[PDB]
């Protein structure tokens, strides 16, 4: 039978069968009880609405992501979510299917745990495996080396692999990414007077985000020229009409980055983490990562990241070494179009956690060979 | 009239997020040609300096 | 309801000589001869009540394929039907639901026209092709050629 | 055919589909029977001595856990699908319900009742 | 405890629906009669085990069909 | 059996069996006595006349409203209403049907409480429940969402509601109506020479009303044409002859529902506070909202009402935004349609508040569970 | 409402040709850029033989 490629994420879940091109079903992972207390009687009112429902009754719920940086914090709205992906989504009922998650680098191992014993336990499924989230975006890219830095919603890390033999000594995760360049973005929205409170316009704000803001190529000329002309002053209408005007919020939103002083994180930016994720391997395989850089992930779909990542590894890099960006245009699926591609291979076929190797070690296998 | 309304409504309502979704799409791919552009200029001159550093050498 | 429309529709002497009677009877102000919307009115008015009109308009012009505020033959014959719900919709949900997902052998759950033909033939009924087309009309609400349960129940409405 | 000749002519459509579920139901009846005598085996009890006997008992034991766990198992999902199509049967009402209040009237009586109640006994027919 | 829960009931799935055997005690004749009443019993559940099989293929069939008429509504 | 859909209203009381279309019998909530000596013997003299009786004996009454504004000042009066509308009225026992009022939003709960006590104590019904006026009125526009504008003859309120969860904290309830219309044209009527002023004349300046005043669709081009020209004086025959002529009068009456401060009203028209009642929703159901504005209650009949309330609103709110003013004819009696088509429900057959209930608890089981 | 009807009507009208001319676009600018792909490979694989050659000299 075909294998069930999951995708949990954080912020939209992708899923589709083994061995096509695109995810099946893309939604939003939020879960959002009602809030308010509901006069019409008989109208069909649920308890929770999940998916890409709760994105058109937003006005009355109150969403809530269950999964906060890669490791998952309310295990029964997760339960909900892949009861949703499986049954509705896809109709497939998960009895005559294996699936292969994925996970980011360096989380917590009872969260791995937890999510074996749960796909094996409540929907029972024929055998699953996880994959660490760069090694399928590695593989869409066709590459055998390279260091990927996949961006996402909840965690960027940059894992470094050469030849096939991934160096786990130089993986660098960090938890700057989308959500918090939402907060931020909302943050900093107050400054001319639109106020976003609401979960639900969190959401509102995710939009702004995405179609408007922009990564500068040099920062300082933005700065000084937004504040001199009006040329990049960008309107956009609410879900309500009054349209408000962005001006130089634009490019300072995902300038967070390259400067994660702006949040108050400590850490230099994603500019500097993949220069000493590559200074940290050894000396003779640093041509062919520093030629061979990849990005994947939502977050780095910013218009003007792949020439500004460049320019500044340039600058940090030895003046000899060639630095190429590899930036495809199907950054956002990178991850699932790779998950599909390992799963459809034939070497493959028998890396999956068995049911009844299951049933003889308990969730601590996944920890086992069987990685 | 008051289907016959309601109908046109959603077609034009279609319509537009069709229009919407190709104009984010003619958009992306602009700039993916204009950067390309910018690339096959230094590439030239790249080219040209590399013919001069052969024959030096 | 069911066995009187049937029955009046090629009734013999004593109720159509009663309703010819109620007529007569109904002369005492309202003789259009052919029962009109006022004239129906003003009987239902002198019968000894004041029920409100709307039954007795939606009897007089919504069963009808005229509409005209007046009455016909068959359409009389909804309007006393109409009082009381005798026929039994064609059959029950649990029955239709049965007999439609045995009809849907491909279990998709809808009816494609091929398999609704081949039912028909299993039938064995009286052929109707112009009926044929009204019951696919019927389902043709979205017109998406096969017929759901919903379209079914449609043109099953009255079934006896 | 006439509005009452096509109402005629589905209602033995719906004969003959009530015909067909019933020989539906008699074969699969007879066929899950034929399948279960297949499965569940008569097997010889005399000419053993007690230990073939207890070794029998403690098979039909093992078997009958077993069968026990799967009849449990066949039970959940029999229970999932219940809750399942109960869910699908109030999605549909409420899709095609609710809002499908009609003229509740307590004046337009049965023309039988009415038109008795009218004239005492002249309506008798219907 | 609800994961306790579950776990409370998928034991009580692996040890309440095996039964109480005591055959040993019963004389070769008596050992026979529980023979006899093993294999109905097995008999009989797997005769319960098909009906459910049955039961949840007609109850999936009906779930199909009222899901597609939802599509067809929408 | 059938339920007992009443509904005190204040103004007119409308009641009639669940599952009709009208309302049985509707006639004024006035209860009057008589004021003079009286000296025909045996002529069969009652001490109080109420409903429509007392509307033909009007003359040698003085008639008194028990329902000042939703709230109810006079128990006794009220009790004597209700044992008409049941017993002569609809001629039915009150002991073998449940009963279904309608309250105002945010009224005193001691009314509340007083009514249910009442309902079970004296006339001793099988089971009462009580709903608020604006949901009903949004059940007979066969909507889900939507915000009701009630201008009912004693209060009007304004209540927005959300696919079928309801805003507490957006019902903007406004205490002018119908009754302080009246008095306002009785007090302006006093320019041109008329002057009523007993009780009983406050019949003929409400009749005045009904018949003869409407909306402007723009106040001052009105009082520029009606100062000029005369194609607006409208005659009107009093019940005992003397023609009268009203001139400006005509939209200057009903114009006090747009500007409250013709009599001394400090709070802004019907027109702003609606808008006011939308803008405290959240942002995401404001075009909804927008689109789906619903009239009600009586003195939303003015002709001409409906198009001023959509000019203003279209003037308050954003460009963008459609708005919509649903006005359907049978707008007197919407609440009442509501009504019955919400105890015609067989999902809501078990939300009465069962005797045994009451009994168990008092009459404050109304604010409990059994709302 | 037989106005707005109208209306809107004619809006979807002009929503749906603005429609069909960003599909033009689209696939215009879709070729010219698998175009300047190839350009650009083809610039690479010069680039790594002048590499290769500088190297050896
Ligand atoms: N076109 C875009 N432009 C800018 N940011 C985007 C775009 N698309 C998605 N994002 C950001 O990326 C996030 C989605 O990232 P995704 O790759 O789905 O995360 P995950 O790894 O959990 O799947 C969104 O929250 C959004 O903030
Ligand atoms: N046709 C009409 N035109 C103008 N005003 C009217 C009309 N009918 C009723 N009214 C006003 O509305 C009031 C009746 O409102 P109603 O809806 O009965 O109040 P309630 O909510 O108490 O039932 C009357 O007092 C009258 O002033
Ligand atoms: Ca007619
Ligand atoms: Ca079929
Ligand atoms: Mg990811
Ligand atoms: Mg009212």
């Amino acid at each position: 039978t075909t294998a069930l490629v999951c995708d949990n994420g954080s912020g939209l879940v992708k899923a589709g069968f083994a061995g096509d091109d695109a995810p099946r079903a893309v939604f939003p992972s939020i879960v959002g009880r009602p809030r308010h207390q509901g006069v019409m009687v008989g109208m069909g009112q649920k308890d929770s609405y999940v998916g890409d429902e709760a994105q058109s009754k937003r006005g009355i719920l109150t969403l809530k992501y269950p999964i906060e940086h890669g490791i998952i914090t309310n295990w029964d709205d997760m339960e909900k979510i892949w009861h949703h992906t499986f049954y509705n989504e896809l109709r497939v009922a998960p009895e005559e299917h294996p699936t292969l998650l994925t996970e980011a680098p360096l989380n917590p191992k009872a969260n791995r745990e937890k999510m074996t014993q749960i796909m094996f336990e409540t929907f029972n499924v024929p055998a699953m495996y996880v994959a660490i989230q760069a090694v399928l975006s590695l593989y869409a890219s066709g590459r055998t080396t390279g260091i990927v830095l996949d961006s996402g919603d909840g965690v960027t890390h940059n894992v470094p692999i050469y030849e096939g033999y991934a160096l786990p000594h130089a993986i660098m995760r960090l938890d700057l990414a989308g959500r918090d360049l939402t907060d931020y973005l909302m943050k900093i929205l107050t400054e001319r007077g639109y106020s976003f409170v609401t979960t639900a316009e969190r959401e509102i704000v995710r939009d702004i985000k995405e179609k408007l803001c922009y990564v500068a190529l040099d920062f300082e000329n933005e700065m000084a020229t937004a504040a001199s002309s009006s040329s990049l002053e960008k309107s956009y209408e609410l879900p309500d009409g009054q349209v408000i005007t962005i001006g130089n919020e634009r490019f300072r939103c995902p300038e967070t980055l390259f400067q994660p002083s702006f949040i108050g994180m400590e850490s230099a930016g994603i500019h500097e983490t993949t220069y000493n994720s590559i200074m940290k391997c050894d000396i003779d395989i640093r041509k062919d990562l520093y030629a061979n850089n990849v990005l994947s992930g939502g977050t780095t779909m910013y218009p003007g990241i792949a020439d500004r990542m460049q320019k500044e590894i340039t600058a940090l890099a030895p003046s000899t070494m060639k630095i190429k960006i590899i930036a495809p245009p199907e950054r956002k699926y990178s991850v699932w179009i790779g998950g599909s591609i390992l799963a459809s291979l034939s070497t493959f076929q028998q890396m999956w956690i068995s049911k009844q190797e299951y049933d003889e070690a308990g969730p601590s296998i996944v920890h086992r060979k069987c990685f | 009239i008051e289907s016959d309304l309601e109908r046109a409504e959603e077609r034009a309502e279609l319509s537009e997020g069709k229009c919407a979704e190709l104009e984010e799409e003619l958009k992306t791919v602009t700039n993916n040609l204009k950067s390309l552009e910018a690339q096959a200029e230094k590439y030239s001159q790249k080219e040209d300096k590399y013919e001069e550093e052969i024959k030096v050498l | 309801d069911d066995i009187y429309k049937a029955a009046v529709e090629q009734l013999t002497e004593e109720q159509k000589n009663e309703f010819k009677a109620a007529f007569d009877i109904f002369v005492l102000g309202a003789e259009d001869g052919c029962i009109s919307t006022k004239e129906l009115g003003k009987v239902m008015r002198m019968l000894g009540q004041n029920p409100t009109p709307e039954e007795l308009q939606e009897m007089i012009d919504e069963v009808d394929e005229d509409g005209s505020g007046t009455v016909d033959f068959d359409e009389f014959l909804v309007m006393m039907v109409r009082c009381m719900k005798d026929d039994s919709k064609g059959k029950s949900e649990e029955e239709l639901s049965d007999l439609f997902r045995m009809f849907d052998k491909n279990a998709d759950g809808y009816i494609d026209l091929d398999e609704l033909k081949m039912m028909l033939q299993a039938t064995g009924e009286t052929i109707t092709e112009d009926d044929i087309e009204e019951l696919m009309k019927d389902g043709d609400k979205n017109n998406d050629g096969r017929i759901d349960y919903d379209e079914f129940l449609e043109f099953m409405k009255g079934v006896e | 055919i006439s509005a009452s000749r096509k109402l005629q002519l589905k209602t033995l459509m719906l004969q003959i589909a009530k015909q067909e579920m019933e020989r539906e139901a008699e074969e699969r009846r007879g066929e899950k029977g034929r399948v279960l005598r297949t499965r569940c085996q008569p097997l010889e009890l005399d000419g053993l001595g007690f230990e073939e006997l207890q070794d029998l008992c403690r098979q039909l034991h093992a078997r009958v856990d077993k069968v026990d766990e799967e009849r449990y198992d066949v039970e959940a999902k029999v229970t999932k699908n219940i809750t399942e199509i109960a869910d699908l049967t109030q999605k549909i009402y409420d899709l095609r319900g609710k809002f499908k209040r009609p003229t509740l009237r307590r004046v337009r009586i049965s023309a039988d009742a009415m038109m008795q109640a009218l004239l005492g006994t002249r309506a008798k027919e219907s | 405890g609800k994961r306790q829960t579950e776990r409370e009931k998928k034991k009580k799935i692996l040890a309440e629906r095996r039964k109480a055997l005591a055959i040993d005690h019963l004389n070769e004749d008596q050992l026979r009669e529980k023979a006899k009443e093993l294999w109905q019993s097995i008999h009989n559940l797997e005769a319960e085990k098909f009906d459910l099989q049955e039961k949840f293929k007609q109850q999936k069939y009906e779930i199909n069909v009222l899901r597609n008429r939802i599509n067809d509504n929408q």
